[PDB]
RNA sequence: CGAGGGUAGGGCCCGUGACUGGGGCGAAGUCGUAACAAGGUAGCUGUACCGGAAGGUGCGGCUGGAUCACUUUCU
RNA sequence: UGAAACUCAAAGGAAUUGACGGGGGCCCGCACAAGCGGUGGAGCAUGUGGUUUAAUUCGAAGCAACGCGAAGAACCUUAC
RNA sequence: UAGCGCCGGCCAACUCCGUGCCAGCAGCCGCGGUAAUACGGAGGGCGCGAGCGUUACCCGGAUUCACUGGGCGUAAAGGGC
């Protein structure tokens, strides 16, 4: 399912930072800040102008590796979005941001999306009072998402919520830091969600 | 042509042919080798491609190519046909599959192991 | 299948000796091939034209050829270094 | 003149070809010695008798010999690695 | 009445198959020079005859023929 | 009227550049023609093919290799 | 528990060594006769992932039977009238 292994090869590969580690992604020991040329012993050699399909593939892999999801889930969500009314790209981004592991990262309960996936996989997260174990839950608007009361000591989440106060959450989300609970108000918009991608290229890629 | 001509005659379908006459499109077929042989290829190149004549379950007798380096084929060996022609060899429209029948796999191969039927070493 | 050599063939064989053994191994490869398959096999077996009628030639290199002939239980070799 | 190798005469030749090239050089020199003159030369040219009548034998080492014959403007060679 | 069977006859298909006919791919094999330049007699075409073979010729047609108006192989 | 098996990675139309023509038109060069000597004959010198020698070191191949690398081989030169 | 295919173009991913018109690859174009990004391993990379490749079959691309959407002087095609 989840892509395991090295993760700094990715920010180095797409040439754009992906922040798939969290706290280290702001440190000066960041892979790109240290070495921005791609890996694989041919990084120092200049890059030939890629094909159009290469650009489409790189942006698709970029957007897919942002959230760290399987290709089979990705294409299914894509086809679910396109065959739906509204602009397919932004609603695709909305469905991708409506993931449970994504919103717990967006709520700042975790520092990384993978850490978020590990947290929701262990049942440390609940929605509307009921505990859930899967990161692929489609979060609906108005859902009361929180951390379980039985897992409220949890030194890791205590230090995460302790550093969470003072920072600002996204406009489509609300968070009670002391009560440790967020609310999913509305579906995000592309202006409300700054990503270093061009979704139109992804639309062009899957339309082959 | 005029619409009336299409009303009378109509359009003929393409009616595609079968490249592989392996008894109504069976993917693979069990056969027995009769003659193992090395055959000189066509002439844009030159080699000693390994070819085995196989008589199979449908009563047909056709040639087959043996990929990889070396084999253990004899004049009496139960094999499995694969299908897939080879350009340099005329008359050979098939391939043999290494790995499961009397035909053994490839000794000491590590890159494309699923092809040529070789397991994972160590 | 007795072997038969000419004077220029053997002299050129010695010319191949002390210079480069790869050509020598290629010759031996062609000898065993022709002992097994005289009119087929490696080296692209090909007959010749108007002046050299009744013989055969095999491609040693991209520049050199081997001229030979086969009688019953006999194999004659000539010109192992020339260009047709 | 013409040169003739037998079927068993090439196995010992290829045997010496992959072990020691020096012996091979002495072999080529004695073949050149027989090429300059038929009945004379290096290797104590002496004929053989009834079982190998018409054939002679030359020396390469004291443990290995050469069986040969000269006629039809040709040179026949039987073996080069054994006493006989 | 009737499944079916038998005798005689007719037609059709399948498999094997003595004897044959041509074909397609491969090899700088052999013998030729047919065709591409006026291919060295301009070529092509229907037909008829002849010829180891390409092809030669007759009768008629076409230009998709040229240019101002002895014979000479092959790579 | 009119197929199939088998086989090919093409077959084809027009047009561009070039090459070619026992196609045409125009024009040069000792290219012919006109003329003077000359080779090929003979003896010798040198270089080469071939043959022989243990070695006759190697290269150079029609024009455009052959009194050529050699504007200096008795050993030295020299690599045989 | 991590595996499978690929890295000449189509088609995303490159180097060294081994090999020497052999062993071989191959859907098509085509690579291999001593510097092979194509063969065979290694390293590295790309795609996908409890799957990954292959074979067979159907539709597509194929507007290549063209109703939407093809043509017929010289490419296949105007029937001798
Ligand atoms: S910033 Fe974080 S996610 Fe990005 S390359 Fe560095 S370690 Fe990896
Ligand atoms: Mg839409
Ligand atoms: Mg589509
Ligand atoms: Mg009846
Ligand atoms: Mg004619
Ligand atoms: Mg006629
Ligand atoms: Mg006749
Ligand atoms: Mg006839
Ligand atoms: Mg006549
Ligand atoms: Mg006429
Ligand atoms: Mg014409
Ligand atoms: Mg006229
Ligand atoms: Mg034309
Ligand atoms: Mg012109
Ligand atoms: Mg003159
Ligand atoms: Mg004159
Ligand atoms: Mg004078
Ligand atoms: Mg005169
Ligand atoms: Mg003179
Ligand atoms: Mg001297
Ligand atoms: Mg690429
Ligand atoms: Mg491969
Ligand atoms: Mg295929
Ligand atoms: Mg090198
Ligand atoms: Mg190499
Ligand atoms: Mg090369
Ligand atoms: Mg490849
Ligand atoms: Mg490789
Ligand atoms: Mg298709
Ligand atoms: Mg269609
Ligand atoms: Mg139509
Ligand atoms: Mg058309
Ligand atoms: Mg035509
Ligand atoms: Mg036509
Ligand atoms: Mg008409």
């Amino acid at each position: 399912g989840r892509y395991i292994g090295p993760v700094c090869r990715l920010c180095r590969r797409e040439g754009v930072k992906l922040y798939l580690k969290g706290e280290r992604c702001y440190s000066p020991k960041c892979a790109m800040e240290r070495r921005p040329y791609p890996p694989g012993q041919h990084g120092q050699k200049r890059a030939r102008r890629p094909s159009d399909y290469a650009v489409r593939l790189r942006e698709k892999q970029k957007l897919r590796r942002i959230y760290g999801i399987s290709e089979r889930q990705f294409r299914n969500l894509f086809e679910e979005a396109s065959k739906k009314k509204g602009v397919t790209g932004s609603v695709f981004l909305g469905l991708l941001e409506s993931r449970l592991d994504n919103v717990v990262y967006r709520l700042g309960f975790a520092v990384s999306r993978r850490q978020a996936r590990q947290l929701v996989r262990h049942g440390h997260i609940t929605v509307n009072g009921r505990r859930v174990d899967l990161p692929s839950y489609r979060v609906r608007p108005g859902d009361e998402i929180a951390v379980a009361e039985k897992s409220r000591n949890l030194e890791l989440i205590r230090q995460n919520l302790e550093a969470m106060k003072g920072r600002k959450v996204g406009p489509w989300l609300s968070l009670d830091v002391e009560g440790m609970k967020g609310k999913f108000l509305r579906l995000p918009d592309r202006e409300d969600l700054a990503l270093p991608v061009n979704e139109q290229l992804v639309i062009e890629f899957y339309s082959r | 042509p005029t619409i009336n001509q299409l009303v009378r005659k109509g359009r003929e379908k393409v009616r595609k042919k079968s490249k592989v006459p392996a008894l109504k499109g069976a993917p693979f077929r069990r056969g027995v080798c009769t003659v193992v042989r090395t055959v000189t290829p066509k002439k844009p190149n030159s080699a000693l491609r390994k070819v085995a004549k196989v008589r199979l379950t449908s009563g047909y007798e056709v040639t087959a190519y043996i990929p990889g380096e070396g084999h253990n084929l004899q004049e009496h060996s139960v094999v499995l046909i694969r299908g897939g022609r080879v350009k340099d060899l005329p008359g050979v429209r098939y391939h043999i599959v290494r790995g499961v029948y009397d035909a053994a796999g490839v000794k000491d191969r590590k890159k494309s192991r699923s092809k040529y039927g070789t397991k994972k070493p160590k | 299948m007795k072997l038969i050599w000419s004077e220029e063939s053997w002299d050129d064989y010695l010319y191949w000796q002390e210079t480069d053994k790869r050509i020598v191994k290629k010759i031996n490869e062609l000898i065993k091939d022709t002992r097994r398959t005289p009119f087929e096999g490696k080296g692209k077996p090909e007959p010749l034209k108007h002046n050299l009628s009744g013989f055969w030639s095999r491609r040693i290199t991209e520049e050199h050829r081997l001229v030979y002939a086969v009688t019953d239980d006999s194999l004659l070799i000539a010109a192992c270094r020339y260009h047709y």
